[PDB]
RNA sequence: UCUUUACCGACCGUUGUUAUCAGAAAUUCACGGAGUUCGGCCUAGGUCGGACUCCGAUGGGAACGGCAACGGUUGUUCCGUUUGACUUGUCG
RNA sequence: AGAAGCGGAUUUAGCUCAGUUGGGAGAGCGCCAGACUGAAGAUCUGGAGGUCCUGUGUUCGAUCCACAGAAUUCGCAUUU
């Protein structure tokens, strides 16, 4: 199984309006995704720290997985997860946090300075860390600081569409990339693809590749990919629906339904999961002793 | 005696479920005495040639009755369950969840670090720190079952009073919560590192 | 300066269930014979008013002739008066529990009228326990019971869920 | 005196653990029940463990009770009493209630009649 | 928290705290009932005082119990080093 | 991207920070709304907004007390 949790949303503020156009051109590329091969796509969307939220709770979420994305799922036989990239800079204006995690699934940040890098870490509560791949890094990380974060829980995570931009931009890629490889412990590294265009997607086996160009191991990739990857969603999946971590709405069947697997089966309307009865009290004792399933 | 066993009632209940697991012992070596294979005859086998052996057998007949109607109609009446449900509200059921009680519950292991756990369906008689304890029948057995809580995830339906339409099922874990019911009473559960939950993924 | 403050308090949700004091109607065709033979009995001699009719007037001799001591007499019979004032209330939440764990058929008949302070201020203490084996009063006893005076449990008779009760009490507290 | 202020908002989390209390201690005392009407003492430890982890939750979130259900319940060990051990009364005291495990629960009842409890007073109380 | 071949055991003292309500009472204040013993008036044994023991609905609660701080240990407190080798300078 | 080892200080709303017999969870700024103005700022009023770093245990009850696991950050005759 393979994740692909970083691709790009055409729209940066609320107050602009995503063309039909930009819509097919995604659906496009989920198409190329599914072509060759992959398992899971979370889907990204910026979000600036100063700009003026909107006090909603329905139309918090721009991305409408029901109407288009569900009637490309019955082609695709895939999934699509939504989440937030906090692009936060300064400490001087904030959001109500409770309202923009509980939205989506995934909640991530993006550094500028120093002390948001730090109170992200500390007290912030989000799933992984991206860094500005194409800018200058904010400030080189601290080993005990990214260790005891990922002791923690969140992870870094990296970006290997962003050098398929430019051509200078590949030196400053390949300067944070080696340096959070070098401050992370090769603990985690969490890759994705940025890619806006189905003209810059690629194979497990040359994305394999590049982590061994840049400094990483193989199987610690794969491992990445089928360990650390489908780890950090379940975090942010069972935290955003169910209780931190407590009591999940989520239907445990044998192989068919899951928390991750199974999204469509439940009601994402609030919280439940529709169920039939497949649990008796009366006449169902041992699971190998049955015989009507 | 009676009065040196009840004087603390954890040992008189470690007492009671080692007691309760002889006798299931006793039962399976006197039922493979009586070679019949039925429970419904080993039962009145019992009774005709084992009075003292049957007194301290559990009764599973009667305790899914006295146990699953009161469970069932103690959830409809806590988290407002009633036959309109399209004004219902998630996210307070399931902090009343986190602060209900499971003393009582019938729960089911769908998954597990073991492969011999799952399967299990129990109705609960005492909650520990981080074990779980339940009861189920098999052909003739009648043992009370411990069954760890680090890396296991179990499941329990909350049934529709309509017929064969509608029905909820929701999913607990108990290696997220390790605590006693006093503490869970007053603690609010918070973030983890939620690492060692690869079998969920890999099962 | 006061001021009240309501706490809220978890009520025993069946005890108002537990002492639902049994449908008692037509009582005074049943206190001139009771009165008058009681009076008869405590007119002549002490020896006299147990010694043609067993009786029992202390609740010690009431618990411990219910322990299960004497099990042949099983159609035993007793008169409990309720909205009476000057009655403890400690036995009274504990007399028609101890009657239904008795093996004995017990019949107990709560007594209505509130004026009813003679037979507290004469006897002992306003309860009255006999036995109805051979006796003359069981021919018009066994009459009556049948028609009002029926004593059955609805409560742990069947299996029901019970609804949850909170009450609130009253608290003056001084700043 | 001072002022009167009645409010009938209910807070939610109260509710959640006086049924959770409440339930508790229904399935107690019909596992009670249940298990003595039909035969002898089988599962006696099981039910007041119950009732123990009832008065932790009581010692928890700070609620007290009617004097009814600690009337109910022991001190000690925490049992219930629907089934005690004697009751003797005029012994040359007041009154005793004598239990299985030798925790005895006496009350003030050779003194005086027409008393009542805080809770059981005409205007003190308002249900639901 | 304690004890260690204890052929006898030994939870140190002081101070403050356990908020509101409840209850007679939140620290062996006091109050109410029963029993015993002693003394005075007194002698069908009535009453009064002192001492002990037991019980009294409430609350986690009456348990010299839990928490925090301080010491009588062979008087307390303060001050100084017992720590260096090469190079340079002064003095004999 | 200038380690290593040593002492001190410290983590509470988006931010900067109080605070604590141990029994209520806050102030300023910011956001929204009211008030006000032709409009806006300022002033003023109200609401929304919490993982009191996490965990154990003590207690009847933890931001506080004890322990464990993380760390934040200063200083080392410095402005690299
Ligand atoms: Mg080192
Ligand atoms: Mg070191
Ligand atoms: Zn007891």
């Amino acid at each position: 199984m393979l994740v692909d949790l970083n691709v790009p949303w055409p729209q940066n503020s609320y107050a602009d309006k995503v063309t039909s156009q930009a819509v097919n051109n995604l659906i496009k590329t989920l198409s190329t995704l599914h072509m060759l091969g992959y398992t899971h796509i979370a889907i990204n969307f910026t979000v600036n720290h100063s700009e003026k939220f909107p006090n909603d709770v329905k139309l918090l979420n721009p991305i409408d997985i029901k109407r288009r994305f569900g009637e490309l799922m019955d082609r695709t036989g895939l999934k699509l997860y939504s989440r937030i990239t906090l692009i936060i800079d300064d400490p001087s204006k904030g959001q109500s946090l409770s309202k923009i995690s509980q939205a989506f699934d995934i909640v991530a940040a993006l550094p500028i300075s120093e002390k948001g890098l730090t109170l992200s870490t500390t007290n912030l509560d989000i799933d992984l860390l991206t860094f500005q791949y194409g800018s200058r890094l904010p400030t080189f990380l601290k080993h005990k600081s990214i260790c005891s974060c990922v002791n923690r829980g969140v992870k870094l995570e990296i970006v290997y569409g962003y050098a398929l931009r430019d051509v200078q931009a590949r030196r400053q890629f390949v300067s944070n990339v080696r340096s959070v490889i070098r401050s992370s412990r090769s603990r985690g590294i969490v890759i994705g693809s940025g890619a806006m265009s189905p003209l810059e997607c690629r194979n497990i086996l040359g994305v394999t590749s590049l982590i061994k160009n840049l400094g990483l191991p193989s199987d610690r990739c794969s491992k990445a990919m089928g360990d650390l990857a489908s780890l950090v969603l379940l975090n942010g999946r069972l935290r955003n629906k169910s209780h931190k971590q407590t009591i999940v709405t989520g239907g445990g069947s044998g192989n068919g339904d899951d928390v991750v697997n199974d999204v469509q089966g439940i009601d994402d309307v609030q919280t439940i999961k529709v169920v039939k009865r497949s649990m008796d009290a009366e006449q169902l004792g041992h699971a190998s002793k049955r015989h009507k399933p | 005696d009676y009065q040196r066993i009840n004087k603390n009632s954890k040992i008189a209940l470690r007492e009671y479920i080692n007691n309760c697991k002889k006798n299931t012992k006793k039962c399976l070596k006197l039922a493979y005495e009586n070679k019949i294979t039925d429970k419904e005859d080993l039962l009145h086998y019992i009774e005709e040639k084992h009075p003292t052996i049957y007194e301290s057998l559990p009764q599973y007949v009667d305790f899914v009755p006295m146990y699953k109607e009161l469970w069932i109609n103690y959830i409809k009446e806590l988290l407002n369950i009633t036959k309109n449900l399209k004004t219902f509200n998630g996210s307070l059921a399931l902090l009343k969840l986190s602060m209900a009680d499971y003393n009582g519950a019938l729960l089911r292991v769908t998954k597990s670090k073991n492969k011999t756990l799952i399967g299990l369906q129990g109705i609960v008689i005492w909650d520990s720190q981080k074990f779980f304890i339940m009861i189920v029948k098999g052909n003739i057995i009648d043992e009370i079952k411990c069954i760890p809580k680090k890396g296991t995830v179990f499941q329990f339906e909350i049934p529709i009073s309509d017929d064969d339409d509608s029905a909820l099922r929701y999913s607990i874990l108990g290696d997220r919560f390790k605590y006693r019911s006093v503490d869970r009473a007053g603690r609010k559960f918070k973030s983890r590192r939620c690492d060692d939950m690869l079998y969920y993924i890999q099962n | 300066k006061r001021r009240q403050v309501y706490k809220p308090v978890l009520d025993n949700p069946f005890t108002n269930e537990a002492h639902m004091w049994p449908r008692v109607h037509d009582q005074p065709l049943i206190w001139q014979l009771l009165q008058s033979s009681i009076i008869n009995k405590l007119i002549h001699i002490q020896s006299k008013e147990n010694y043609p009719w067993e009786l029992y007037t202390d609740f010690n001799e009431i618990v411990q002739y219910l322990s299960g001591a004497h099990g042949n007499s099983d159609p035993v019979c007793l008169f409990v008066c309720n909205k009476d004032p000057d009655v403890p209330l400690v036995l009274l939440q504990q007399i028609p529990l101890l009657c239904y764990m008795a093996p004995m058929t017990v019949k107990l008949v709560q007594l209505p009228k509130s004026a009813m302070d003679t037979f507290k201020s004469v006897s002992k203490y306003g309860m009255l326990l006999l036995r109805c084996d051979d006796r003359v009063d069981k021919k018009f006893v066994s009459q009556i019971q049948k028609n009002v005076d029926l004593l059955q449990f609805p409560w742990l008779n069947a299996i029901k869920y019970r609804p949850t009760s909170v009450k609130l009490l009253k608290t003056t507290v001084p700043i | 005196n001072g002022t009167l202020l009645v409010p009938p908002p209910r807070t939610i989390a109260n509710q959640d653990h006086f049924h959770r209390l409440n339930y508790l201690y229904q399935i107690s005392a019909y596992q009670t029940r249940a298990r003595q009407k039909a035969r002898t003492d089988a599962h006696t430890p099981l039910a007041r463990n119950y009732i123990k982890s009832m008065d932790l939750i009581s010692k928890k979130t700070k609620t007290s009770l009617l004097p009814t259900i600690k009337r109910t319940i022991c001190k000690k060990c925490h049992r219930l009493l629907w089934t005690p051990k004697k009751l003797e009364i005029t012994s040359d005291g007041a009154l005793s209630v004598m239990c299985g495990c030798g925790t005895v629960k006496r009350f003030n009842i050779g003194a005086d009649p027409n008393y009542r409890t805080y809770s059981e007073r005409e205007g003190n109380l308002l249900n639901s």
